[PDB]
């Protein structure tokens, strides 16, 4: 807000305030200009859910169980820039820069730890109408990069762009015509790009201050450690905030 | 370095911080000459 | 003149340290002769003020 | 000799600043000449932009942003005190600069205490004080 | 105990309290011990490295905010466990580093990304490069750098 | 008569089985909480992000370890030096992920060991003993506080603190070698001389007593039964063991005084471990050991290798491999 | 989590107060010499 | 199945420490 | 070019390192209260 | 006593399982590769720069 | 990847890749580091050497040093793990 | 064994070679470690490891920098690696020597010996100079 | 909220009433014997053996 901007740095630190997106006040309309460029879009999710096999009364249909985040306060995106292009039918947004990834890890019932990169990279938003309204609702696809960049070294010392490529303390595996092709999947490290679909919804606007904010819902796919396991579908919900300029 | 009226004594000043160690050794030399009694 | 007086200030403090604890650890040497030595303290203190005077004039 | 460690003065041919140094003094044959105009033009250029960085001060006090006024006078203006002390050559030029500093230190002392008028009052005591500095020398 | 040696062992307990505390002022505090005089602190030379390569790769047209690190974290800018924008690496432990050459780039949230993209002053580059090469890492024979540095420099902080 | 005087009489009673004392008021609650959390965290504790890079390192027995590899992992690099109790963690699952129980065990350990040390003083006061057994115990208290407390302070994080385990100890010693060169530091040199000397004078004193025992048994029963407990006769000819060592090296190198002999057994190790534990302390603040790399050159100026250059190439191997993902910048400042 | 936290400050300053008021309880006089 | 042996060795070691402290053969003069 | 610094330092230690035991030696000859 | 094979077979099949024990093997690859060039000049190990196991950015 | 083709075009074959090489690979070409090499590494996927002239913000001098080494520049398939660490891959002399 | 053929270094952009007198190689080491060696220790650059003091890396700069006359040119006027713009404001120099207090007292022969040390050190140690920690 | 600069880690008001009732609950035990004694009785020892 501007109320957050009143504070100094020593009053914010250690209080968990910089993690939290602003609260926009009031509702009206604002029109995106021709050269309109979005300035301070922050996204913070308030709840997480992982698609699992749930234990109902007699059936095992797939449902979302929620989860507790374990990385502490590092989940919020910030400073996301981008120009707001005006197509004729629908106003669009394409993000350009800003902190658009925040790696985090949630824990399921059972003790399973599921990390996932929460990101909005290469987002193509499209929403009904032209002007931002309390009934406005935009969304679109984003590309999730892999959770580890290819020069990550696993405990044996094997990466996609560096490291070894065989079980380094098992030297008798590469004997014979077959070699170590039985454990081939854990040697080949494949950088993976998946898709994610976010759906935002503006409901409170200032036009005298040119800042909007509302509730979103985002679904994406968790990580796999370069093909080590099957990734799992992760749903999340929260609130965002943006400065329309 | 030292001011120009004092650049002459630049060797003597270099010895000076060592001199507090020499008081620790002066006690034992004095205890030797007294015969450790 | 500062380089001449400080050189005279060091040579007196050589002459004192060799002689003053010898004058004190002896059972009577300080009581028998201190008015001899008390001049050398008053000369030594007087040199510090002369050097402090000559340093302020020269700066 | 090549590996002699305590050759204080017999090694080199040029006289050093001190036996405990490697460098020669600030005398002749040096390549740094402090009378050069590009050193004066560098120090003059930060004095010009300092007034331009100081007129943006009330725009943040008209707003509510106190974090931007505490560091605007330290982000760019860090290089001011190195220059305005160096440009101060004559007698009355020197005691004109501490009028500018004490007026400037109260802008920072009021921004931490979040006093709106005390920034806007002491800002005008600073633009008027750099006006006194630049116009003389 | 009202005796002669007991008062001496009262002092020796308290002088050891002052002994540790002056030895911990000199490692962390950059206010009573200015980095212009005593050299950069332990925490300060860890942040000056990450700031220098921040300036270095920003000149190559790289978006440093969205620059995904090799672990998946921020290569340059990441977020502290209290929420603030900090420097990334092993320097994420020293995220409380408050120094007069980095505090021009602060905000309420932390390192202001708009101020990093636009306002980096060259005296900060001359300071972070000075405090990287004169980090407080030495040896007893007074050669600087890491424990595996060759014998050319003569510096212990 | 009062309730407090009847409680001070019990808590300072030497007639208890174990003397509790006033230091036991904060020895026993501290060390039983360091114990009861250690047994659970060593057996059943989920993996811990130590490098702060969200790569959790398993350290407990239920997650596929043994006595050697299992270890209570230090806290995160993300936390660092911050105090991280259970109530400042928003769940226990968030506490156990970020290296929770390393701070709970260590801080209740160093309070309980510094109270076990003062408890050794207290009973020496109430028994009439001269007091200074607790000064000899200051030497492992100096060394325990050096690797768990002082070294995380000067390095700025508990993640550089020592892992509570067996294989975690050798991860600690090797990484400390590459980054600080402890073997060339003269305070590890002064305590290797403390424990090689300490184990020498232990087995040298223990042999000369057992050599000069007096006949009090038969050849059928044990040697040890010639000592009745609480007897006032001396159980070995001390003149005999003095004449032996007085000929084994020479005459003037032998302590005829048994009090000055039994003092030198307490001096040599304890001074050797005081000095050593202030080697870790001065190397916690990056005042490393000696560095003689590229020190010997010919007249042409080419570097002639020494044994320190071979030792350097062993340090360069550990330096480029420790925390192989945690680094992003060319110099390990931490 | 603020219910556990209350329980710890009870237990700490229970035993810390037994320590503080233990040595204030005429503790030098508790020796085998006299009294 | 494997860690069950390690736990039994550890708590079994702490048993004989308990019996050695409290059920010790108390030494007596005369 | 005869290295006046080292000549100055080695004499000035040897003056001072011999001015300490000379305080004791002059007392041992004098049989004063050591 | 070089390896626990139950630790080594598991860390090969599961590229997420890390102990302190497998951390000591990567410290030993640095000792086996970096010093062995200058350790044994009789054997003439000429290692390229690209086979020596380095970590990230060290 | 165990078996990755075009390892040579990254840094060492003296015919460089565009969309996979490190910015250190353009150091061997006099004139391009850091300015002209900084723009090539920063932008997205290229399909040819003709797409090097499509960079927003080129001079005639920036197109000049590309014109010299356009035989040595060539473009390959972007494998997305090399495309991330194009500014910094953690290699330092 | 500092032969005059080994002390003979290249002096101009054309390729003439002159020899360094034995006080040049001695002051050249003391001044380099005191002034330049805080970041350029052993030929690598700490704050920008791409641009080293290698004889390969000095040659590939857009003005060729291998010469003694080219290195003392760089000290009084440091351009970038492609030589388009000046970085005298951030590299220590003679032109921008009001900010850097370390270079206010340097003569022509002092930079002649520092640049002598940068050029004569790859001839002594062929691979250690600017080879990083691999060649320590 | 960890790195707040709050006295003795007292975050909430409820933790004070824990501290005051801990020192005082043992203080009142201590005053049951060593309190209400003569505050004007001296000794020229190093150590006092006055009473219980
Ligand atoms: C021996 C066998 C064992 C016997 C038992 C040991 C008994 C003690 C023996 C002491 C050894 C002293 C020998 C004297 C020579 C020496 O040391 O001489 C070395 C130096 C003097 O050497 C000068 O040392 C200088 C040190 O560098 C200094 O100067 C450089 C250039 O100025 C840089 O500025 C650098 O930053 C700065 O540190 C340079 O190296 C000079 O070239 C060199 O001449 O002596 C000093 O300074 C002397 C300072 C003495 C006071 C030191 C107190 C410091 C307290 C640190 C405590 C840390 C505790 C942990 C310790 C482990
Ligand atoms: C004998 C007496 C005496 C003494 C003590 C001094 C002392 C001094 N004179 Mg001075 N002077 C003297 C006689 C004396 N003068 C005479 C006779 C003349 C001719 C009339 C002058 C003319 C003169 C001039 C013209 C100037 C001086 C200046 C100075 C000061 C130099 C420091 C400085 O630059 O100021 C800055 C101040 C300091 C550095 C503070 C130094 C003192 C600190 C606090 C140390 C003291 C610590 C403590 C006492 C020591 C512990 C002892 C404990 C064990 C008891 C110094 C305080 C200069 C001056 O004052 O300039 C400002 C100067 O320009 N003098
Ligand atoms: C040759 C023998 C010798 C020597 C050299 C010293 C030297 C010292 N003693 Mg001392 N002492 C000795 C024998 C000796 N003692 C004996 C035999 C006893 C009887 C057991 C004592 C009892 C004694 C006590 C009870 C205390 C000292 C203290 C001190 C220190 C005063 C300086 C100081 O603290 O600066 C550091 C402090 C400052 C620079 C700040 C200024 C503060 C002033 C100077 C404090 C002065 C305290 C005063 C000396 C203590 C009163 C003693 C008095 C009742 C006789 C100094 C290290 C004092 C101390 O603090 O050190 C442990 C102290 O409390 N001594
Ligand atoms: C081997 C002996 C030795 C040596 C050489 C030093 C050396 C030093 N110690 Mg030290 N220290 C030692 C042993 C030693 N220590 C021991 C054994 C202890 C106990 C563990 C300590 C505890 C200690 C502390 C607690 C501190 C030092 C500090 C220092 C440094 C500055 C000295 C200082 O503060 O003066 C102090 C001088 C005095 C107290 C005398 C009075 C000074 C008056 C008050 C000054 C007034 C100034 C005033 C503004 C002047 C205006 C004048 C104007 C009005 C005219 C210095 C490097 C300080 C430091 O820098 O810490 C890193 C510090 O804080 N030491
Ligand atoms: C009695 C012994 C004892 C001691 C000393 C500690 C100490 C500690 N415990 Mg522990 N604990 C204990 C028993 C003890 N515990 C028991 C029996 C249990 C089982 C219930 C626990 C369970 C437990 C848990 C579960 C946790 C701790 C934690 C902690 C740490 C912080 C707790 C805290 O806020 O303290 C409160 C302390 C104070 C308010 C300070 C009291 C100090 C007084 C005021 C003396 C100071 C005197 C003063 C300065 C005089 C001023 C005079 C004036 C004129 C200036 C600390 C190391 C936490 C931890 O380590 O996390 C990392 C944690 O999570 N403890
Ligand atoms: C010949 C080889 C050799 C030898 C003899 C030593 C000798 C030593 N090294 Mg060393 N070292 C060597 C090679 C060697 N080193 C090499 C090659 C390296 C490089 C890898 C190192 C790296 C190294 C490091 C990094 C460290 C040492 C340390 C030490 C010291 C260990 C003593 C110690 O910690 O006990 C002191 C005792 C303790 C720490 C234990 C305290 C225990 C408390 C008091 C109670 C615990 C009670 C327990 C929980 C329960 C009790 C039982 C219960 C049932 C009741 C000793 C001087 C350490 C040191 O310097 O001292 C700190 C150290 O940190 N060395
Ligand atoms: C071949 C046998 C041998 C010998 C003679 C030594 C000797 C030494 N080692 Mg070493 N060491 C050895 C084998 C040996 N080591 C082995 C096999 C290993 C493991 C692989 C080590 C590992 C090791 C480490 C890790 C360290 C040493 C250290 C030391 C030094 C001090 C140790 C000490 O004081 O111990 C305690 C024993 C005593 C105090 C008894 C006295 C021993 C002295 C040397 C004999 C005195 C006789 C005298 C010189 C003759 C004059 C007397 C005459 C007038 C009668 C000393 C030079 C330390 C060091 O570097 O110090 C510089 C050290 O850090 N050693
Ligand atoms: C003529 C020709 C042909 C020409 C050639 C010339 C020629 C002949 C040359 C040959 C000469 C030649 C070399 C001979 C010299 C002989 C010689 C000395 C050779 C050996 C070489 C050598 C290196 C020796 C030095 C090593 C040495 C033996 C060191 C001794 C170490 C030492 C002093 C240790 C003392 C340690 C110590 C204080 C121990 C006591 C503490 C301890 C707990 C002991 C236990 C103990 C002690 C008691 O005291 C008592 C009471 C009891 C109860 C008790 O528990
Ligand atoms: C000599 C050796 C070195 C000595 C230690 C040096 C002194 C260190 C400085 C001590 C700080 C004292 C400040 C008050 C305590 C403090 O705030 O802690 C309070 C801190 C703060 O506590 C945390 O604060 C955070 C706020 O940022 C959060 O709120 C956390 O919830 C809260 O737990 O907690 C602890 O450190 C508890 C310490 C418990 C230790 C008590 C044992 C003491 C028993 C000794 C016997 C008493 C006799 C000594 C007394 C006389
Ligand atoms: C200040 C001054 C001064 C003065 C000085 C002084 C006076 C000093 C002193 C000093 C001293 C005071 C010295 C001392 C010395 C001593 C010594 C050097 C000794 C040593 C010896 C040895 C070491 C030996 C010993 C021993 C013995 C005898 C026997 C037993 C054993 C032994 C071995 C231990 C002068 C004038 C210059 C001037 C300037 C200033
Ligand atoms: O955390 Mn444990 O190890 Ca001490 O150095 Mn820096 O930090 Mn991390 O790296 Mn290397
Ligand atoms: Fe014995």
């Amino acid at each position: 807000k501007s109320q957050i901007n009143e504070l100094s740095y020593l009053q914010v630190k250690g209080t968990g305030l910089a993690n939290r997106c602003a609260e926009v006040v009031g509702e009206d309309s604002i029109k995106p200009k021709p050269g309109a460029k979005l300035v301070d879009m922050c996204i913070e999710p308030k709840a997480w859910a992982v698609e699992e096999e749930v234990g109902k009364a007699g059936k095992t249909e797939k449902k979302f169980v929620n989860s507790k985040v374990m990385t502490r306060q590092t989940y919020t995106l910030d400073a996301i820039e981008g120009p707001i292009t005006v197509d004729g039918g629908k106003i669009t947004f394409n993000e350009k820069e800003g902190i658009d990834y925040a790696a985090t890890t949630v824990q399921l019932p059972g003790g399973e730890r599921v990390p996932f990169l929460f990101t909005v990279k290469d987002l193509v938003a499209k929403g009904n109408g032209d002007t931002f309204k309390p009934g406005f609702q935009m969304g679109g696809d984003f590309n999730t990069p892999s959770y580890r960049t290819g020069l990550f070294l696993d405990p044996k010392g094997r990466g996609g762009t560096t490291g070894y490529d065989m079980a380094v303390a098992l030297p008798a595996l590469q004997l014979g015509e077959e070699g170590d092709a039985e454990l081939f999947g854990e040697n080949n490290k494949v950088f993976d790009i998946t898709q994610g679909r976010i759906e935002m919804e503006v409901n409170k606007v200032n036009a005298e201050d040119s800042e909007i904010g509302g509730v979103f819902v985002a679904t994406q796919l968790s990580d796999t450690d370069m093909g080590s396991k099957t990734p799992k579908k992760v749903l999340t919900k929260g609130i965002f905030y943006a400065k329309v300029d | 370095r030292l001011p120009e009226a004092y650049v002459v004594f630049s060797p003597i000043v270099d010895v000076l911080p060592i001199i507090p160690v020499f008081f620790l050794l002066l006690a034992f030399v004095w205890q030797a000459a007294i015969g450790f009694r | 003149m500062i380089t001449l007086l400080v050189a005279l200030l060091v040579l007196i403090s050589l002459g004192l340290v060799v002689t003053v604890p010898v004058a004190l650890a002896t059972p009577g040497e300080w009581e028998i002769a201190k008015g001899k030595f008390n001049r050398f303290f008053q000369i030594w203190v007087f040199l510090v003020i002369v050097i402090a005077a000559a340093d302020g004039i020269s700066s | 000799s090549y590996s002699e460690g305590a050759a204080y003065g017999t090694d080199q041919a040029d006289k050093l600043y001190s036996p405990y140094s490697v460098y020669s003094p600030e005398g002749e044959k040096s390549l740094y000449k402090p009378d050069n105009a590009e050193y004066l033009a560098r120090k003059k250029a930060v004095l010009a932009e300092t007034k331009n960085r100081l007129q943006k001060i009330p725009a943040y006090v008209d707003k509510k942003e106190w974090f931007n006024v505490k560091d605007e006078l330290t982000r760019y203006m860090y290089e001011t005190r190195g220059a305005v002390r160096s440009l101060s050559s004559s007698v009355t030029q020197k005691e004109k600069a501490e009028v500018f500093f004490r007026a400037l230190e109260d802008t920072y002392g009021a921004a931490t205490l979040k006093k709106g008028d005390a920034v806007k009052a002491s800002n005008d005591k600073a633009i008027a004080a750099l006006d006194a500095f630049t116009a003389t020398l | 105990v009202w005796s002669g040696e007991a008062y001496l062992s009262y002092s020796l307990a308290a002088i050891s309290l002052m002994g540790f505390t002056a030895a911990l002022y000199s490692w962390y505090n950059n206010t009573a011990y200015p980095s212009e005089l005593y050299g950069p602190t332990g925490p300060e030379a860890s942040q000056a490295q990450a700031f220098t390569f921040l300036v270095r790769d920003q000149r190559l047209g790289a978006n440093v905010s969205s620059a995904q690190g090799p672990t998946g974290l921020g290569k340059y800018l990441m977020r502290s466990p209290s929420g603030e924008i900090i420097f990334g690496g092993e320097t994420m432990r020293f995220w409380d580093l408050r120094a007069p050459w980095v505090e021009p780039l602060r905000g309420p949230n932390g390192l202001d990304i708009n101020k990093i993209k636009n306002d980096i002053q060259p005296w900060q580059e001359r300071r972070a490069a000075e405090y990287m090469t004169h980090a407080p890492l030495g040896s007893l024979n007074s050669v600087g750098g890491v424990a595996t540095e060759i014998n050319s420099v003569n510096y212990v902080s | 008569v009062s309730l407090w005087e009847r409680f001070c009489a019990w808590i300072t009673s030497t007639e208890n089985r174990l003397y509790i004392g006033w230091f036991g008021c904060l020895m026993f609650p501290t060390l039983l909480t360091a114990t009861s959390c250690f047994i659970i965290a060593f057996i059943a504790a989920p993996p811990v992000d130590i490098d702060g890079i969200r790569e959790p390192v398993a350290g407990s027995l239920l997650y596929g370890n043994n006595i050697i590899s299992g270890a209570v992992v230090p806290s995160s690099n993300a936390i660092g030096m911050h105090f991280y109790p259970i109530w400042e963690a928003a769940s226990i699952d968030e506490w156990l992920y970020n290296g929770g129980p390393y701070q709970l065990i260590v801080l209740h350990f160093l309070l309980g060991v510094s109270a076990y040390m003062g408890r050794e003083w207290e009973l020496s006061y109430r028994l009439g003993m001269r007091p200074w057994i607790f000064v000899a115990f200051s030497a492992p208290v100096a060394a325990a506080s050096a690797v768990f407390l002082v070294y995380p302070i000067g390095q700025g994080s508990f993640s550089d603190g020592m892992p509570l385990g067996i294989s975690g100890t050798f991860n600690f010693m090797l990484v400390f070698q590459a980054e600080h060169n402890i073997l060339m530091h003269p305070f590890h040199m002064a305590g290797v001389a403390g424990v090689f000397g300490g184990s020498l004078f232990s087995a040298m004193h223990g042999s000369l007593v057992t050599s000069s025992l007096i006949r009090e048994t038969t050849e059928n029963e044990s040697t040890n039964y010639g000592y009745k407990f609480g007897q006032e006769e001396e159980t070995y000819n001390i003149v005999a063991a003095h004449g032996y060592f007085g000929r084994l090296i020479f005459q003037y190198a032998s302590f005829n005084n048994s009090r000055a002999l039994h003092f030198f057994l307490a001096l040599w190790p304890v001074v050797g471990i005081w000095i050593t534990s202030m080697g870790i302390s001065t190397m916690a603040f990056n005042l490393n050991g000696f560095n003689f790399n590229q020190s010997v050159v010919d007249s042409q100026g080419r570097v002639i290798n020494t044994w320190a250059d071979i030792l350097n190439r062993a340090n360069l191997g550990i330096e480029v491999m420790h925390e192989r993902n945690a680094h992003n910048f060319p110099l390990d400042l931490a | 989590m603020l219910t556990l936290k209350i329980l710890v400050y009870t237990t700490v300053i229970f035993f810390v107060s037994l320590f503080i008021f233990g040595f204030l309880s005429s503790d030098p006089s508790r020796n085998p010499n006299r009294k | 199945m494997e860690a069950l042996v390690y736990t039994f060795l550890l708590i079994g070691t702490l048993m004989v420490i308990f019996f050695a402290v409290f059920f010790r053969e108390t030494p007596r003069i005369l | 070019m005869i290295n006046w610094q080292v000549i100055g330092q080695l004499m000035s230690t040897a003056v001072i390192m011999l001015a300490g035991p000379a305080v004791i030696v002059l007392l041992a000859l004098k049989k004063g209260n050591l | 006593a070089y390896d626990f094979v139950s630790q080594e077979l598991r860390a090969a099949e599961d590229p997420e399982f890390e102990t302190f024990y497998t951390k000591n093997h990567l410290l030993d690859e640095g000792i086996r590769a970096w010093m062995a060039a200058q350790d044994q000049p009789h054997e003439n190990f000429v290692f390229p720069e690209e086979v020596l196991p380095r970590g990230n950015a060290l | 990847v165990i078996d990755y083709e075009n390892i040579g075009y990254l840094g060492g074959s003296s015919i460089v890749d565009i969309n996979n090489a490190n910015v250190r690979a353009y150091l061997k070409m006099p004139g391009m580091y850091p300015t002209v090499a900084g723009k090539i590494v920063s932008h997205g996927p290229y399909s040819g050497v003709a797409d090097l002239y499509k960079i927003p913000g080129l001079s005639s001098a920036e197109a000049d040093v590309i014109k010299k080494y356009e035989s040595r520049l060539t473009a390959k398939t972007p494998s997305p793990d090399y495309v991330i660490d194009r500014i910094n891959n953690g290699l330092y002399r | 064994d500092l032969d005059e053929a080994t002390r003979t270094v290249v002096v101009d952009n054309a390729g003439n070679t002159t020899v360094l007198t034995p006080e040049q190689v001695k002051r050249g080491k003391r001044l380099f470690n005191a002034t330049c060696g805080a970041c350029h220790v052993g030929g690598i650059t700490k704050t920008n490891p791409n641009v080293g003091l290698d004889p390969e890396a000095l040659s590939l700069a857009t003005p060729r920098r291998d010469n003694i006359s080219a290195l003392v040119d760089y000290i009084k006027n440091p351009t970038t690696y492609d030589g388009l713009e000046s970085i005298a404001e951030v590299h220590p120099s003679i032109k921008s020597a009001d900010i850097y207090p370390r270079m206010r007292s340097l003569t022509d022969e002092d930079l002649y010996s520092i640049a002598g040390h940068i050029m004569l050190s790859p001839k002594i140690a062929s691979e250690k100079w600017g080879g990083g920690k691999i060649y320590y | 909220t960890e790195g707040t600069n709050e006295w003795f880690g007292v975050d909430d008001l409820r933790l004070l009433a824990v501290l005051f009732l801990g020192h005082w609950a043992i203080l009142s035990l201590w005053l049951g014997s060593y309190g209400d004694s003569n505050e004007d009785e001296d000794f020229f020892g190093e150590i006092d053996y006055s009473a219980r």
